């Protein structure tokens, strides 16, 4: 049951940073990770054994590792959280400051420094007992980033055939860097496709627009990207740490979720939240609303597959019907997968400070639909196009992708492979044809 | 303590004469094996005799971790009460019940220390010694004790039967221990040139220390499969460290 | 004595209110040991279950004066063997049950037709959350054995056996969770609350009784239960032989993944199988429709309904 | 079964080691510097035992039953001139023989046998002094080479001296040598009377505590008094179990007893915890640690005092004392996750053993974090490895002879070939014990009596 954060590059270490400052503002376990909670009432309602460990001073020390080639970053999430963080548990890779933003590098260093990972790994796991997967959080853009998710999503798959794997991959956004970021992203969805169990997609654009609609400033700033990170990833884990009657382990979630190894590919959405008012008819409605989605549609009509909503508020059941009426009746699924809609109300945390606009009922949503595809295909376009058009990618290589470039070129083409044979499958799902081979 | 001062005596004499033989051996080729066959009989010695230890130690361990709960919870029972306001009896058929009345937590509608005399004293002294009766390891002949698997015989009576072999083998290493003094003697008074039934003695006596090792080990993974059956998480510790 | 205290622990204890991880970590803890006791007669020594049950409560907080005083038992007769003795329906799974000896002067309010209520909506809820985790761990094994995600060598067998598994355990999972939900929901919860809301400056400890014995009767009289026994009793089957079917195809595929017609053979001996039982389970989905359209019930029975139609 | 220990500092290493340890019994016994215990000679009530260490002449004077020998009187002068009236001036031995000629075993040799009348007597003096004696803890301080000649004459008159006693020596083996060729000369002419006489024998290499004195303290910069202050901690630990008596072990010979399985498997391996007692202590309650956290540390490599090498190493006779407030769950706990991540033989059935002591009442209390501290003494051929690379130096340079023109001289033997023909013989036996220790690694070694009885 118990799950360890992995805080990939800077990106990485910035919403695992965000997500343990939420975590203890929520469970009252502070900056200084003692419990601010009073010791004369021990009758708990949450679960901070799979993401703390309580010490004999009752401080709980966060369940998470930090794997970076920049230790800038580490140090400065130190200095913010003196006394919270174990300095066992940060991996540096002691070779100084991160140099080059290609999946080559962080590869060579994951594979030169597995060793002091692994056996990091191996201490966490032994620590406690009862253990079922593990929780990344990184940005296949960052070069670094996506060489160290790999390797150690190699080694979880190949050291701990049983414990379940989850990521959250945040895609780049149009920029200017994406002709040498895709590389990274397209490597990093391989090794996704080969071995991850599961992964929650993020749009950086749509996480910027999104931004700029609910702040007032529009100079979106990465922290602010990493908050609502953290805020998203508190809404989805909401229902495993405040577990009361129906789940309690991710699990099931990923059951009723995930039909089929080949799509475990989430997009997420959240609303509303800042960073009553709206009764949950309405905020379903949000929810259904591609205004309020973490992740680009660019899609009129997406083929849902498979849909699950935690509801976070006092609700009750007659609006619950209606917008449950008003979603069989707009969202569409295919003629061979089943219509499941899955709610779980989530309860809140007395011990969490009152979020702003007080009383307003909030929903998070994750589905399985065609608006990822879209992302994929635009990431495997753009990757096509440059590298067909400019073989530049050749002189930016370490090790054994730079002993010789040709290996580097059959990667890459065996990766835009496997990411087409993916989207193939995909549009197939789409149509009915895909359990034609039963009926 | 007799079979720990037997066994340190032992220990203590093989240790002396083995220095014996290291001071003036020389070269003394024709005492290698012999030196080497008397390292391997006291590396068994060790091994029987931390076996005994380590149940003396178990035992010590028990008789003082009730003491310790004697004297914080009855010699000390006023002192850092134990709190616990709910007393509870159970019974063979793993039924709970409550004994006497319910208190209520300390709410009396309101608009010195709790020692014990001599006949309280008495009794919990004698209710201490009878909880240190009633242990099975301890409970010697009784008909309410369950004999082991595979051996009819109760634990303290295999237990019995082991202080036994390990007090024959105590003795015949004293018979191996006088046997090598006398070929220690016939070697300072000549060179490899007698002795020859000193070292016949020397022989059977090692046959007959590895013969009763033998016996003793089967006795013990008899003793262990008994505590690994018999279902108590102490009896299991204590034959998986045996093991 | 704290009464809001101890319809907590009970409601903790009995109907699993904020209470789900604990009875989850005690199941997956005793999964084996269960399966086990169940198969077995009743010469199968529960030492282990109970040294597990008391080193539980050992580690518990002696604070939960309910949780320690909570005693384990085993019962001669299953869940719908004591279900058709109480009601007027009809029926070696199942034996374990707990139970609460209320003290003085808590007893007399407390009575023992509301503990034999606790135990059987305890004992329905443990048969709900064990069939819910064996759906998981099935689940689990589909999702993480190579041995079942590896394809190749011209299958033309992955589709029809995998994919007819996956969507048959897709179906019995929105069937299986969405009753869950629906009950916990509109019966479980509301119930709850109103347990919360009636001792709000109460009047009369017999009239808290006689609400609690009242919403224990609704819960136990509610027809999706009564309606649902006859068929979760083959529902029950029915996942039962979906999962030693998934077994027998784990420990198939070490042996099938690679040149003789007898490999052929028992792969078509396996998908025919498969086949039937999905032919069987549909056509029971369809009974069980029929039954509840039959049955006078209706938010929840309607997301039941659009849950369980096929598309 | 339980006899008085007399500590023997020899050398400037050992000497140090000697008042380090002298100076953290008296902190723990509330003692002092000026020799007389600052505890009022009215409370006899006293959970310890000063009697095995400390000779009670007067009732709040405690002589603690040591003798001091070196040849730089400097050294002695110093630690005299700190502790005023501590010491006793008696056992001080400096023979006038001033500053030692070189680094070279046969000196140190050569000025033990001239002196051995005065040493031997003041022997006979502090045996004198006691009734009830058990054997002596040599300090070899095999790194220096007077230091390591006088040890290894201290032996050989004390193995027929007193072949009634059980001998312990401790020896401090640096990380790198700057003469590594009279290092290794004087370390192999040491561990040969090891073998021969010495009962017991516990290495410290200097490379672990380096590492630990650079980890656990704050200032980058070694020195070597708290350098030492680490072994007296390791000594003044170990025998904790005879200062405090404990329930289980509370004599030297009891606790060797299952330490020593055979007289020729005298070498142990030590470890410990972050100390708390040293210099710098006040980063150690910041780890949030309990006795099965402590029990891992003491298993774990970076914890020990020796270089440990370990490749797959092959255990003979583990051992633990754990002081402090010490939970019998978390033993248990702790037993069982060891018991299924340590190398056995397969051979012996011998586990690892626990031991649990008290704590002293007059030393200040710790923080709930590192309250309870723990020692581990573990029976591992990773010495052979440590004495290999020596061996491998002399097998590298011995082909040549080199600075033989500095071993000829106060021995006696002065001509090259006799000393060429002992450094040969030493050479031999080393192997010998290292091809025993290879040996008992497997499991013919227990097999060798059951082929043939
Ligand atoms: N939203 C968000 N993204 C970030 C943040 N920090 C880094 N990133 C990601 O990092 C990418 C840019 O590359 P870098 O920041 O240099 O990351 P990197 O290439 O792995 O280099 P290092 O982090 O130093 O290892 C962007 O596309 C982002 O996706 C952050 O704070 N917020
Ligand atoms: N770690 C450590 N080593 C020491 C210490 N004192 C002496 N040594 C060792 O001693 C060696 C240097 O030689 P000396 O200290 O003069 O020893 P020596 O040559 O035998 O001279 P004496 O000890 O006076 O007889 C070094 O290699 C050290 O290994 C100490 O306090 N700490």
């Amino acid at each position: 049951g118990e799950i360890i954060t992995l805080q990939a590059g800077q990106c990485g270490n910035h919403v695992g940073k965000f997500l343990w400052s939420q975590l203890a503002k929520e469970h009252a376990i502070g900056t200084d990770g003692l419990s601010q909670l009073p010791d004369s009432s021990t009758e708990r309602d949450d679960d901070t054994k799979p993401f703390f460990r309580e010490n004999s001073r009752n401080k709980f020390t966060p369940r998470a590792i930090m794997m970076d080639s920049e230790p800038s970053v580490i140090a400065d999430v130190e200095n913010t959280f003196r006394g919270f963080f174990d300095p066992r548990n940060t991996w540096v890779a002691s070779d100084g400051a991160s140099a080059g933003n290609s999946w080559a590098n962080g590869y060579d260093i994951g594979t030169r420094n597995q060793d002091d990972i692994l056996n990091k790994i191996d201490k966490e796991i032994d620590s406690t007992d009862n253990f079922e997967g593990f929780q990344l959080l990184h940005s296949v853009a960052g070069g670094t980033g996506s060489g160290l998710g790999s390797n150690l999503l190699e080694a979880l798959c190949d050291r701990y055939p049983k414990k379940i794997l989850t990521t959250y991959s945040v895609f780049p956004a149009r920029s200017s860097e994406v002709v040498v970021q895709s590389y990274n992203t397209i490597l990093a969805l391989r090794r996704l496709i080969e071995d991850s169990d599961a992964t929650v997609v993020f749009d950086n654009a749509s996480l910027l627009n999104i931004s700029g609609k609910v702040f007032r400033n529009p100079n979106i700033d990465l922290q602010h990207t990493n908050q609502l990170i953290s805020t998203i990833i508190s809404s989805v884990t909401n229902s495993i740490r405040f577990p009361s009657y129906m789940y309690s382990s991710m699990s099931s979630i990923y059951s009723t979720l995930i039909p089929s190894p080949e799509l475990h590919f989430l997009s997420p959405s959240f609303t509303p939240f800042t960073s009553k008012g709206h009764s949950s008819y309405d905020v379903m409605l949000d929810l259904l609303d591609p205004s309020n989605s973490l992740v680009s549609t660019a899609m009129n009509n997406p083929t849902y597959f498979n849909v699950y909503n935690t509801i976070i508020g006092n609700v009750e059941p007659r609006q619950i019907s209606r917008a449950m009426t008003k979603l069989q009746q707009r969202i569409k699924f295919p003629s061979w997968s089943s219509s499941a809609m899955h709610v779980n109300i989530g309860r809140r945390s007395p011990y969490l400070p009152l979020q702003p606009n007080e009383n307003e009922v909030s929903g998070m949503m994750l589905s399985n639909m065609s608006t990822v595809v879209n992302v994929f295909e635009n990431a495997c376009n753009t990757f096509d196009k440059v590298f067909a058009k400019g073989a530049f990618l050749n002189n930016y290589n370490v090790g054994d992708l730079f002993q010789s470039m040709q290996n580097v070129q059959d990667e890459f083409a065996e990766s835009r492979e496997v990411v087409q044979s993916l989207m193939e499958d995909y549009v197939a799902a789409e149509q009915d044809s895909y359990l034609d081979d039963v009926l | 303590k007799k079979n720990n001062y037997f066994y340190q005596k032992e220990m203590l004499k093989s240790n002396d004469i083995i220095r014996s033989f290291k001071k003036i051996r020389g070269y003394n080729p024709l005492i290698r094996d012999i030196i080497n066959k008397l390292s391997r009989i006291s590396i068994l010695r060790t091994q029987f005799q931390q076996f005994n230890s380590k149940m003396e130690s178990y035992y010590l361990n028990c008789i003082i971790e009730e003491n310790f709960k004697e004297m914080t919870r009855k010699l000390q029972r006023t002192e850092n009460k134990s709190q616990n306001q709910f007393d509870l009896i159970r019974l063979n058929n793993g039924t709970i019940e409550l004994n006497g009345i319910l208190t209520p937590k300390a709410e009396v509608l309101t608009k010195i220390e709790k020692t014990l005399n001599i006949d309280e004293l008495e009794s919990v002294h004698n209710t201490f010694l009878t909880n240190i009766l009633s242990h099975k390891l301890f409970a010697t002949n009784t008909s309410e004790i369950s004999v082991g698997d595979y051996s009819g015989q109760p634990y303290p009576t295999s237990l019995v039967l082991l202080l036994n072999s390990v007090y024959e083998f105590v003795k015949v290493y004293c018979n191996l221990n006088d046997i090598g003094y006398e070929i220690f003697i016939k070697m300072n008074l000549n060179d490899h040139e007698a002795s020859n039934g000193l070292l016949g003695k020397f022989n059977t006596n090692l046959k007959e220390i590895v013969s009763q090792y033998k016996n003793f080990k089967d006795r013990l993974y008899i003793f262990r499969a008994d505590l690994k059956n018999d279902g108590d998480e102490e009896l299991f510790l204590l034959s998986k460290s045996l093991r | 004595y704290d009464l809001i205290n101890v319809l907590k622990h009970l409601q903790q204890i009995f109907l699993g209110y904020q209470s789900g991880h604990n009875v989850l970590k005690f199941l997956t803890k005793n999964m084996g040991e269960l399966t086990k006791h169940y198969r077995n007669d009743n010469n199968a020594n529960y030492d282990k279950l109970l040294q597990n049950f008391e080193l539980e409560r050992q580690s518990e907080n002696p604070n939960n004066l309910m949780r320690q005083l909570l005693m384990i038992q085993f019962d001669t007769e299953t869940l719908p063997q004591v279900l058709s003795h109480y009601l007027q329906i009809y029926p070696a799974i199942y034996h374990l049950k707990f139970d609460i000896n209320i003290p003085y002067p808590l007893n007399i309010i407390i009575s023992r037709t509301c503990m034999i209520k606790y135990q059987i909506i305890l004992r329905y809820q443990l048969v709900l959350q064990y069939h819910s985790r064996l759906l998981d761990e099935t689940w689990m094994d589909l999702n993480k054995t190579p041995s079942w995600k590896y394809r190749g060598y011209s299958h033309t067998v992955k589709r029809r056996i995998v994919r007819a598994t996956r969507v048959l355990h897709a179906k019995m999972n929105h069937f299986i969770k969405t009753i869950m939900e629906y009950f916990n929901q509109n019966v479980i919860d509301k119930e709850v609350y109103s347990l919360e809301k009636c001792y709000r400056n109460p009047t009369l400890a017999v009239a808290i009784q006689n609400e609690l014995e009242g919403g224990l009767t609704n819960i136990m009289t509610n027809r999706c239960l009564s309606d649902l026994i006859p068929l979760q009793l083959q529902i029950f089957d029915i996942v039962y032989k979906f999962c030693k079917f998934i077994k027998s195809m784990r420990a198939k595929l070490c042996q099938l993944d690679p040149q003789e017609d007898a490999a052929l053979e028992l792969i078509q001996k396996l998908i025919e199988y498969i086949s039937n039982a999905s032919s069987i389970f549909r056509k029971c989905l369809i009974n069980f429709t029929q039954e509840l359209s039959t049955e006078k019930f209706a938010a929840g029975i309607e997301r039941v309904l659009y849950s369980i139609v096929p598309p």
